[PDB]
């Protein structure tokens, strides 16, 4: 069972009976078929807390920490290019000049333009492939 | 002893301006008597100790301070932000007052008053009350 | 009610100060009633209620003290003493106020909030506010190496630095992690008591809420 799962995290097929989740194997061991069920019930509500809520919700302020190291990060850029152009008396090929960054109207444009596919929860499929590192570690913290 | 005289209108009568006297011994807590008029009629009735705690209690606040509420509505103690509202039957008898805020009337306490029989006599007395109080501040004044 | 769920879901969450831990809570006030979800970060309790439930559970908690169902609702929307107990899973949350110069009393009969709206209302935004927010550090990423090929321009053809304390080293994304994952990160993912949450993620929790 480990086997046969990491590489893919045979067939499998998934049927719910009341608040009940099976989850059905059909592959092979020793050449013969192999068959299992998982028989899943509704996770509790501290299971709900400590495995989603709460990381969740720890990811998201370390991340918004993390967009505001790198504001502070774009903003300490700016000085160090008008330090360049005011002053350190220079130009450049001129198909480079960036923007000055203002956090407002960034998350303005951002919240405009790339909300809608951005927070697109989908299939899971890319939190669980954007997210996964992050989450181990606000787990462990 | 105090006593206190208030002019007030019930919300049922506009036009006839009524006087409420109140009478108790320095705390209105203790329980006080409670007397209506309108010039031709009289009503009365008591309010005691447990009374007040009870009222106070239903309304879940410091006595004391349900105490400066009723200072506040039945001895004339309103502030221009304090907007008292004052009700009768003489009917029933049933007496109840409120204080109006939140753009709403809240009910801050009721009693049971009983016509006076003697009318004319409480009236005799109540303003020969008023007859000597404003007298004594006139000559109070006339020395200042 | 429909117009209820509909305004919570996209309502932020406010934080509560009990005397015996802190709360979490999203509330949707109309005339018409109100929805409530509250959190301690371990449970989440819902109540919904309209006008019916409201004069008859205010005349109940306070007898003599007369209104509109309307008004109370007005007032709780300005939104005080909270206590709570969980009874079975009743949360019941008891608020003391201050109406008209009077004390005013309302109990929430919050029962275990269904695990579809703890997806609605918590799991997919939470995951669509991590989805999100990790686009924007990679768009905070993009931009800081659109200025470092910017400034190398100017460190490859003369341009020296005058105040020599404005230098930034080369932004590269994996080390701004390891460096973010063990001076940050610790204080950072801290829940605590839900302040940090309602302090600074509101405005994301509507925005994905409404997408």
């Amino acid at each position: 069972l480990d086997n046969l799962l990491r590489p893919l995290l045979a067939t499998f097929s998934c049927d719910c009976v009341a608040d009940a989740l099976i989850l059905r194997v059909r592959s092979e061991l020793s050449g013969l078929p192999f068959y299992w069920n998982f028989h899943c019930m509704l996770a509790s509500p501290s299971l709900v807390s400590q495995h989603l809520i709460r990381p969740l919700m720890g990811m998201s302020l370390a991340l918004q920490c993390q967009v505001r190291e790198l504001a502070t990060l774009l903003h300490m850029k700016d000085l160090e290019i008008q330090d360049y152009q005011e002053s350190g008396a220079t130009l450049i090929r001129d198909r480079l000049k960036t923007e000055p960054f203002e956090e407002n109207s960034f998350l303005e444009q951002f919240m405009i333009e790339k909300l809608p596919e951005a927070c697109s929860i989908g299939d899971g499929k890319p939190f669980v492939m954007n997210l996964q590192d992050l989450y181990m570690a606000v787990t462990t913290q | 002893m105090e006593r206190k005289i208030s002019r007030i209108h019930l919300v049922s009568e506009p036009s006839i301006t009524h006087f409420l006297q109140v009478s108790w011994e320095k705390t209105l807590e203790s329980g006080f008597v409670i007397t209506l008029t309108d010039g031709h009629s009289a009503w009365t009735g008591t309010v005691s100790e447990s009374e007040i705690s009870q009222e106070a209690d239903d309304m879940a606040m410091e006595k004391g301070k349900y105490v400066g509420e009723l200072r506040k509505a039945l001895l004339s103690g309103a502030g221009p932000a304090d907007v008292y509202t004052f009700n009768f039957s003489k009917e029933s008898c049933y007496f109840f007052f409120e204080k109006n805020l939140k753009d709403v009337s809240f009910r801050l306490g009721s009693f049971n008053l009983e016509k006076v029989e003697n009318p004319a006599e409480v009236i005799r007395e109540l303003i020969c009350y008023c007859l000597d109080t404003i007298a004594e501040n006139q000559a109070k004044n006339e020395h200042l | 009610m429909e117009e209820l769920e509909q305004g919570l879901l996209m309502q932020p969450w406010a934080w509560l100060q009990l005397a015996e831990n802190s709360l979490l809570a999203k509330v949707f006030i109309t005339k018409q009633g109100y929805a409530l979800l509250v959190s301690d970060l371990q449970q989440v309790w819902h109540e919904q209620v309209d006008t019916s439930v409201v004069s008859q559970r205010a005349k109940e908690l306070n007898k003599r003290l007369t209104a509109p169902p309307a008004a109370f609702l007005c007032h709780l929307d300005n939104l005080a003493t909270f206590s709570c107990d969980c009874v079975a899973d009743a949360l019941i949350l008891r608020v003391r106020s201050e109406l008209s110069g009077l004390p005013f009393y309302w109990n929430f009969h919050c029962m275990l909030a269904s695990p579809s709206l703890v997806s609605q209302h918590l799991i997919r935004p939470l995951m669509g506010m991590s989805l999100a927010l990790q686009c924007q550090v990679r768009e905070l990423a993009t931009l800081l190496h659109m200025k470092d090929l910017e400034i190398q321009d100017y460190q490859e053809s003369g341009a020296t630095l005058i105040r020599d304390r404005l230098k930034t080293e080369p932004f590269e994304e994996n080390s701004f992690l390891e460096q973010f994952m063990i001076e940050k990160l610790p204080e950072a993912c801290s829940i605590g008591d839900g302040k940090p949450f309602v302090m600074n993620l509101q405005d994301l929790y509507m925005a994905v809420t409404t997408q």
